[PDB]
């Protein structure tokens, strides 16, 4: 649904995120395995789950992240994070 | 040009006719956009989507676009002939004035 | 990789040695050379066209080959001595000018070389107007040879054995001279660089000729530089060529009469283009003009054609910079227009580099 | 009517015609206009359409003969309007009734928003005025009377703060601007006065006049821009176009066209474009609004035009005009006379230029509608 008026100016990252969004909020609101499968073929590919994915999993939990960190090899975040 | 104001309609067309003369876009769409933001806090529907689509914008016309749907949501306001008057691009950027338009002619066959 | 590896200065000793460090390894290169230049681009089996596209890529690739062969000879012969032309064209520099050009070379029947290649090239046909068979079947294998024949031609060492051989085999300069007019050519941009190269070299003969004092060379000169008629192809030298009216000009005594038509330097004239062809970078017109200037402004830098003129996809990824960094928050239904705009210009710079290429060979010429 | 330009017989009265900018300003082609019915039974603002040659906005279709899309009713009359807004459209009456309606862009209609009754008041109510001609501006509505009567109304609020009704002489038929607290009346003889924001009594401040040709003034407008360009029009020609607001006598005379002009409109979108139409049937068009320094469409008619590049000299010895101080001769530019129509009908009263269609009301109750095709 395009709430905010699309333009060739911004790149399609907010597009997929709002569409990710939207598929989340039609499947499901609690169950998260699909952004552990989404964050876990993130960084299976090399590059962090994004700030806003950072953002709603840090509101929502926290000892997740961290494990999921320290399997990932991401010490330095694990480390902040739990600080 | 963008720092001196742009609200009394003296001033604004002065400005307007100014980069007209210029031959400029982007002064243009940001006096478009700023009589369309007083037209809409002064309340006018019309001007500000002569505005926005003067100005080749989106943004109030998806505003006038919900403000129609909440209207004809509350009492059902879909007498506009203005569609059928005159045309241009309003129909492509929106979907509320397409949905009239469409409506009225098949209202009409 | 030989020509882009041959780009610097002082290098061309070691290859020069290794080409004759034993004369066996120089007897096996000859030998190679001869089967190599024996047959690499033959008419109708190899030069066809209803046939499969193997034998066009074959050819494609051997006059690529022998492109590369002409530029590598060329950048070694812009340097200074030694040079690695004379060593790929079997004649040096050192010998005398009695044994420099041999006497063999133009016989049918002696051990093919860069002469005997070139007599193959050029004999077969009809040495007069519109040319021989070579411009019927490749006009680039023309431009080739007039660009090696004024390679050798603006050296002071070279110049004289080179024609000299070439008036003594069988008059090879009057038939290379008699080819002007071009009349079978596929392009006007192709005829008028044919015609002006073929200028260039008869001017630099000329131009050799009055230095080393050759009355009969000069008058047979100047006579196919000022016949009206067509003439006949004659062989009566009193000196060294045609002296007389009725060897050279004979074409007025045939017609019965003379003016001003069917010249050669006429036809040339009317053949070349009359209209002036102006380069124009970048137009737009479909936006505000203040824009429009900006942007061609802001659009001006060197390139490899030669103007202020930029690539083809480069300016169009400018374009589409320019545009999308000069917007607001709707831009929908834009992009066919945009595209369209793209390829609209494109096409522009494509006919103003053609246009371009045909000014080149105007002033060129 | 059915070929060439569009030719209809309504058959009343064309007092004021404007077009809307409803259809201007936009994507949309100018084609929606409005018209009052002086002088007749009822005194309605009738919203009509025109039809142009072509579609590039949905036009209408035939070959012309505008059709009235709405109309609007009130018990007052119709004197003139100006379009201070798309939607706000302000009318006065000569018997003291100010409307103000209301017109809906997305409903095409008209609605009765203010009949102020009891219009021109400022220390009481139940008061009576006739008015000639009102203009707006921002923020300030100014309605001029016969007797000098000068009525101001604000466009934040829907009320009357000032009234000055004084004894002047002869008869004021229009009025300008120059500024908020300066306003410039023209006479029926050739007079010129200047008035202030804050003028109390009788007696005139500041009486002008020109010196030369002195015939009576009859239209007269003000610049959508700067306010102090004014646009003149009467019996022989006596308009004093001036780029500025300041000098006690005007030095400028434009002397042209012995017909009388009985209106003379501007091009709302590219204020540049100058038409005025004649008495004997000729609709003539100038261009360059005197500030505007660009060629000039052909010359005509007694006036300094204006200037633009030069090159190209030779080495000798060459000019540059002077210097001169005179009430005769023209100081600025602005006649250009273009034939058009030299003679074709009998009687035109108004016309009204938008875009590229011309809109022309006769005395003999009809209506002419022309696309330009000049630049």
């Amino acid at each position: 649904l395009a709430t905010v008026i699309t333009t060739k100016e911004s790149s399609a990252t907010d597009e997929a995120w709002r569409l990710m969004i939207s598929y989340l909020d039609k499947y499901e609101s609690k169950n998260t395995l699909y952004h552990h499968c989404i964050i876990n073929k993130l960084l299976s590919h090399g590059v962090p789950l994004p700030n806003w994915l950072i953002n709603r999993y840090k509101a929502m939990d926290a000892a997740e992240l961290l494990r999921l960190y320290l399997k990932y090899d991401l010490l330095e975040e694990a480390a902040e994070l739990v600080l | 040009m963008e720092r001196i104001p742009l609200s009394t309609e003296k001033k604004a067309l002065k400005a307007l006719r100014i980069c007209e003369q210029r031959q400029m876009t982007e002064q243009v769409r940001s006096i478009c956009k700023t009589m369309a933001m007083q037209s809409l806090c002064n309340r006018r529907l019309g001007s500000a989507l002569s505005w926005s689509i003067r100005a080749k914008d989106a943004a109030f016309a998806t505003l006038i676009s919900d403000r129609f749907l909440k209207e004809y949501c509350e009492r059902g306001n879909f007498t506009d002939l203005d569609l059928i008057d005159n045309l241009g691009s309003a129909m492509l950027l929106s979907d509320r004035l397409t949905f009239l338009g469409k409506y009225r002619e098949f209202h009409r066959m | 990789i030989l020509c882009s590896i041959s780009c610097n200065s002082k290098i061309q000793e070691k290859i020069v040695g290794d080409f004759t460090q034993d004369q066996n390894v120089s007897q096996k290169l000859m030998v190679g050379f001869v089967s190599c230049l024996d047959s690499e681009e033959a008419e109708e089996l190899l030069d066809s066209e209803k046939e499969a596209e193997d034998q066009v890529k074959q050819t494609n690739i051997r006059y690529m080959t022998k492109i590369h062969i002409l530029n590598l000879l060329i950048t070694s012969l812009e340097m200074k001595a030694p040079n690695l032309a004379m060593f790929l064209l079997g004649y040096e520099l050192k010998k005398p000018v009695s044994t420099t050009n041999l006497q063999d070379s133009g016989v049918l029947g002696c051990p093919r070389t860069c002469l005997h290649s070139i007599l193959d090239i050029l004999r077969k046909g009809t040495d007069v107007r519109a040319g021989p068979v070579a411009v019927w079947d490749t006009p680039h294998l023309a431009e080739l040879c007039y660009q090696v024949i004024y390679q050798l031609c603006a050296c002071a060492d070279t110049s004289g054995p080179t024609m000299r051989y070439l008036r003594t085999s069988q008059d090879f300069l009057f038939s290379q001279l008699q080819h002007l007019p071009f009349s079978v050519e596929e392009s006007e941009i192709s005829a008028m660089n044919q015609m002006s190269w073929l200028m260039k070299t008869a001017t630099i003969e000329l131009r050799i000729t009055s230095l080393n004092r050759q009355r009969s060379h000069t008058q047979r000169l100047l006579h196919l530089l000022l016949d009206d008629m067509p003439t006949r192809p004659y062989s009566a030298d009193g000196e060294g060529g045609m002296e007389d009216e009725s060897r050279s000009l004979s074409g007025f005594l045939h017609f019965d009469t003379t003016s001003k038509v069917r010249r050669k330097i006429l036809r040339i004239l009317d053949s070349i283009q009359f209209s002036n062809e102006i380069p124009e970078p970048l137009q737009l017109d479909f936006f505000d003009r203040s824009q429009i200037e900006q942007v061609i402004a802001n659009c001006e830098h060197k390139n490899r054609r030669g103007q202020t003129v930029c690539n083809v996809k480069l300016l169009h990824r400018v374009l589409v910079a320019e545009v999308n960094a000069l917007q607001g928050m709707a831009a929908i239904g834009q992009r066919p227009l945009l595209m369209e705009e793209i390829n609209t210009i494109l096409q522009y710079v494509v006919e103003r580099n053609k246009l371009l290429q045909c000014l080149h060979a105007k002033r060129h010429a | 009517m059915a070929d060439k330009f569009a030719a209809k017989f309504v058959s009343h009265k064309i007092s004021r015609t404007r077009w809307r900018p409803v259809s201007a300003s936009s994507l949309q082609q100018p084609d929606v206009f409005a018209t009052g019915s002086w002088d007749n039974e009822e005194n309605k603002v009738c919203v009509w359409a025109t039809s142009d040659f072509g579609a590039t906005s949905l036009d209408e279709e035939y070959q012309g003969d505008p059709k009235q899309l709405c109309d609007i009713k009130h018990p007052g009359d119709v004197m003139d309007m100006q379009f201070l807004d798309k939607e706000r459209i302000v009318t006065g009456s000569s018997t003291g009734t100010v409307t103000i309606f209301r017109h809906h862009e997305n409903n095409q209609t008209l609605s009765v928003n203010q009949r102020w009754e009891q219009a021109h008041y400022h220390v009481g109510s139940n008061m009576r005025a006739p008015c000639t001609a009102i203009v707006c501006s921002s923020p300030e509505i100014v309605s001029v009377g016969e007797d000098g009567r000068i009525n101001c109304f604000r466009a934040e609020s829907r009320d009357v703060l000032r009234t000055i009704d004084d004894a002047d002489s002869s008869t004021m038929h229009g009025v300008t601007f120059l500024r908020t607290t300066e306003i410039l009346t023209v006479n029926s003889v050739g007079q010129l006065k200047l008035w202030d924001l804050r003028k109390q009594g009788n007696d005139p401040t500041q009486i002008f006049s020109v010196t030369g040709e002195r015939v009576p003034l009859h239209c007269v407008d003000r610049h959508p821009n700067q306010q102090h360009v004014v646009a003149t029009g009467g019996q022989d020609g006596m308009l004093c176009i001036w780029d500025v607001r300041h000098g006690k006598m005007p030095m400028s005379l434009l002397n042209a066209h012995e017909a009388e002009m009985w209106e003379v409109h501007f091009h709302p979108s590219n204020p540049d474009h100058l038409f005025t139409c004649s008495e004997d049937g000729s609709l003539w068009h100038w261009d360059a609004s005197a500030d505007s320094e660009k060629p000039t469409f052909l010359l005509g008619g007694r006036s300094t035009f204006n200037i633009s590049r030069s090159s190209i000299a030779p080495p000798n010895a060459n000019q540059s005009l002077a210097c001169a101080w005179l009430s005769t001769d023209p100081t600025k530019g602005q006649l250009e006379i273009t034939n058009l129509l030299p003679s074709s009908t009998l009687s035109v009263n108004s016309l009204d230029v938008l875009g590229q269609n011309l809109v022309c009301g006769t005395d003999a109750e009809a209506i002419y509608v022309t696309r330009r095709l000049f630049s």
